[PDB]
Formats: structure tokens, C-alpha cells, sequence
């Protein structure tokens, strides 16, 4: 529990056509974070005053 | 017969791509020139008895 699923890692790609006096880099992955059961994380408070 | 070209507008020194703000040069039309050949003629005669 707390496991992060992914089906594409970080990749890096680039163009030039149909640019215009430019080269440009793209980076795109696929991922998320999931609370499996109900609980097992606790924090605060630690409020305000 | 083609025509001259052209004028290109220089950039504003800050606009280096997206977008370049240079001229749009319109594709020069090839102009036809056609030639027309006119005719003339003359005739003459004499009779064999003259």
C-alpha cells in the first residue's frame, strides 16, 4: 500500500520540422500515486494561531 | 517573362521565432508575350502583245 503505478517511464523527444529557427525538447511519462486501503498516513496539526 | 524581386522586411531584433515577422513575398507571375505576323502582297502583269 502507497505504491505508484506507471506504464511509460520518462522519455525525451525533439522536433525541427515544421519549426522556424528553433529546436525544442518534449518530455512525457504516465504515472499516479494511490491510497490502496483507507489509512496508514498521519500528519499534524500543527495548525495556525 | 518573369518580373524583378523584391523587398524583404527586416526583423524587430527581439522576435526570434514564434514569430519572425519577416516579409511575405508573393510568387512572381510569369507574364506572357505574344507575337502577331501580318501579311502583304502585290501583283503585276503585262500582256504578251504589249
Amino acid at each position: 500500500n502507497f505504491v505508484m503505478p506507471r506504464q511509460r517511464a520518462v522519455t525525451v523527444e525533439r522536433e525541427r520540422q515544421a519549426g522556424k529557427q528553433r529546436d525544442a525538447y518534449y518530455v512525457t511519462q504516465r504515472v499516479n500515486l494511490q491510497r490502496y486501503f483507507a489509512n496508514g498516513v498521519v500528519s499534524g496539526t500543527y495548525a495556525a494561531s | 517573362v518573369e518580373p524583378d524581386a523584391g523587398k524583404a522586411t527586416w526583423v524587430a531584433a527581439s522576435t526570434y521565432g514564434t514569430d519572425t515577422t519577416t516579409g511575405e513575398e508573393v510568387k512572381g507571375a510569369l507574364k506572357e508575350i505574344h507575337f502577331s505576323t501580318y501579311k502583304l502582297a502585290a501583283k503585276s502583269f503585262i500582256t504578251d502583245e504589249t
